[PDB]
C-alpha cells in the first residue's frame, strides 16, 4: 500500500489519456518539488495538474497538506497550493473570497497566460476587475471539490480522530465498478462511493490482465485516474483549460 | 512470546513431517510393486510349463 | 498483596468480544512486541485491538 | 510500502548508474511481463538483468516466484528464471547440475550472444561440451547469491512460517549504513545484514535531502540496489557481463 502518489507512476500510467507533461518540466519537478516541500513543512505535496494557456506558459499546479481530520461528517484536508510556469520556482496560489468565487466561476475560456492580467465583468454599470490567478485558483477548487478520487477504504479513521492512510488495505475487490473508488473528502466507512455520483459523470476502463482501471471524469473532461491493482498504487492528475462540461446530457 | 514462536516452528515441522510421512509411503508401496512383479516374473515358465 | 486480588479480578472479567480481559490484554502486547509497529500507540486502535474494513 | 518492485522506477534511479535499457526493449518488456507472468502461475516476475554479449544481442534475464519459506534457517525462495533477447519473447533458462557447474565457473571472457554456441573444457584429454545458456545459468546463480539485496525487517514470517511483505514496514532508520540492508535469504530476525559481509565489498552513497540511497557491489561490478525513503520503494539491477572480481584487495 503506498503512502504518497509517485509522480513518475501517475506520469507512466496516464500517459495513453494524453496526460503528459515537458521533458524538462518532468526534470524541474523532479528537483522541485521536495525543496518547496521541506521548505512549507508539508508533509504531503503532489503535482496537481497542468492548465494550458494562450501564450504557451501553462501553469503547473501542486497541492500539499499535512493532516487531514473529521469535521462535520467531511474529511477535511487543509490543502495548500502552489503554481508554477517553469517547474523550478513555486509560488502561492491564495484562496478567493466567495463573492469573487461568482464572478471568477463567470468567466469562461483559455487562460491568458499572464499571471498579471486581470478580466472585468460589468454588473449593476459597477465593472470589477479580476485578477488571473483568483480565476485560476477557483477553476482549481471546482475540479478539486468535483473529483479527487481515492480508493474506497484506502483510509482509515485513528485515535485522535485524524484520517490517516489504511496500511492494511487489501485492494479493491471489484476494481472495475465505481464502488470501488470514492471522493477524498468522504469519512471513512459512510458507505459514499462515487456510484452515489450523478450517473453517467464517470468512465471506467479495466485491463483485467495487467489489473490497471482508468477513471476518467465527464463532467470535468481532463481529470484522469488510475489504479493498478497488483501493485496496489494509485493517483490522479488533471490537464487542459479546467472549464466544466455543461452539454453532458448532449453528449452521452 | 516465546511460547508462540516455539509453537509456529513446531506446528511447521510438523507439516514437513507429513509431507515426509507420504513421501516414504509412495516409496514402500513401489517398493512392493517392484517385488510382487519380479516374483510374477519368476514363476512364468513353472507356470506354463505345470499350472 | 493487593496485586493477587487485582490479577483474579481482572482474569475473572470477560471482554465483551472474548474473555479474561487480562489475556486479552496479554495477547494485544504478544503482538506488539513481535513486531513493533511503525506508532505502535496508535497502532493499538488500529491493527491489533480492531481489524481496518479491508484487511484481506 | 510497496508490494513489488516497479521496473519504471528501477529504471529511474539506477540511470545515473548506467543501468539502462534500449527503448524498444523498455516497450517489450512492459508488454511481455505481465504475459509470461500469468502464463507462468506466478505470484512475482522481475527483470533481473542485462548481460551483455559479443554480437549485441544481450541477453535479458528475469526472476519469478510463487512463495518463499523457511528451511533450515534460510529464507529460500524457489525462483524461476527465463531470458530473452529481444525482450518480447521469454524461453526457460534451466537448472544446471553441480558437476557442470565448476566446469561454466571455469569459462571466462564476455558471452557470445548465440544460444546454441558450446565452448570446450580440457581435463585428465577428456573434453567437455558446455553449451552457453549453462555458463548463463551458473553466472546468474553466481551474482544472485552473492547479492539479492533487500532492505532489513522488511520481509517477515507468516503463520504457516513463510516469508511475507512486511506491510507495517516503516523503513530503514539509518539508510546510509549497511546495517540497514540484508540478503534475501537471510531469515526474519535473524539479525545478519550487509555489515557480515566482507568489509569492502560494498559501497553506499545516500543522498540525505532527496533520500535516495544506492548500494553498489564491488564484488560483482555491476550490481546496482536503490532505496527511496520517502516513498518506501526499492529495487536492484545487474547489468554487464556477469564476470567475478577477483583484483578487489588491489583496486581498494
Amino acid at each position: 500500500v503506498q503512502l504518497e502518489p509517485n509522480i513518475t507512476l501517475v506520469l507512466k500510467h496516464l500517459a495513453s489519456c494524453g496526460a503528459v507533461v515537458s521533458a524538462e518540466q518532468q526534470a524541474a519537478l523532479d528537483h522541485s518539488i521536495p525543496i518547496k516541500r521541506i521548505e512549507a513543512g508539508l508533509r504531503s505535496l503532489t503535482l496537481w495538474g497542468r492548465l494550458t494557456t494562450l501564450n504557451g506558459k501553462d501553469y503547473l499546479v501542486a497541492e500539499g497538506y499535512n493532516v487531514a481530520s473529521s469535521k462535520e461528517g467531511a474529511a477535511v484536508y487543509e490543502t495548500k497550493y502552489f503554481y508554477s510556469q517553469d517547474g523550478a520556482r513555486w509560488s502561492d496560489l491564495q484562496p478567493v473570497d466567495s463573492e469573487t468565487a461568482t464572478r471568477c466561476a463567470r468567466i469562461k475560456g483559455m487562460l491568458s497566460g499572464d499571471p498579471a492580467k486581470n478580466y472585468e465583468l460589468e454588473e449593476k454599470p459597477l465593472v470589477f476587475q479580476i485578477p488571473e490567478l483568483a480565476v485560476l485558483r477557483c477553476r482549481v477548487d471546482a475540479i478539486a471539490t468535483a473529483t479527487s478520487v481515492i480508493p474506497t477504504d484506502s483510509t482509515i479513521l485513528n485515535a485522535a480522530s485524524q484520517v490517516v492512510p489504511n496500511r492494511l488495505f487489501a485492494g479493491a475487490a471489484y476494481p472495475e465498478k465505481l464502488e470501488s473508488y470514492q471522493h477524498r473528502f468522504s469519512l471513512p466507512g459512510s458507505g459514499v462511493t462515487l456510484s452515489q455520483d450523478l450517473r453517467g459523470t464517470w468512465a471506467v476502463q479495466y485491463d483485467a490482465f495487467k489489473g490497471v482501471a482508468q477513471v476518467r471524469s465527464l463532467l470535468f473532461p481532463g481529470y484522469f485516474f488510475y489504479y493498478a491493482a497488483n501493485e496496489l498504487t494509485w493517483g490522479s492528475l488533471y490537464v487542459g483549460d479546467g472549464l466544466r462540461n455543461n452539454d453532458l446530457i448532449f453528449m452521452l | 512470546l516465546a511460547a508462540n514462536r516455539s509453537t509456529l516452528a513446531d506446528k511447521a515441522a510438523s507439516t514437513a513431517a507429513t509431507v515426509d510421512a507420504w513421501a516414504e509411503r509412495q516409496a514402500k508401496m513401489e517398493a512392493e510393486l517392484q517385488g510382487k512383479e519380479l516374483e510374477a516374473v519368476r514363476r512364468r515358465p513353472t507356470f506354463v510349463l505345470r499350472e | 498483596a493487593d496485586v493477587g486480588q487485582a490479577l483474579a479480578f481482572l482474569q475473572q472479567v470477560k471482554t465483551t468480544q472474548g474473555a479474561s480481559i487480562y489475556e486479552g490484554l496479554k495477547a494485544a502486547l504478544a503482538k506488539v512486541l513481535e513486531d513493533r509497529p511503525v506508532n505502535a500507540v496508535e497502532a493499538l486502535e488500529t491493527s491489533v485491538l480492531s481489524t481496518p474494513p479491508a484487511a484481506n
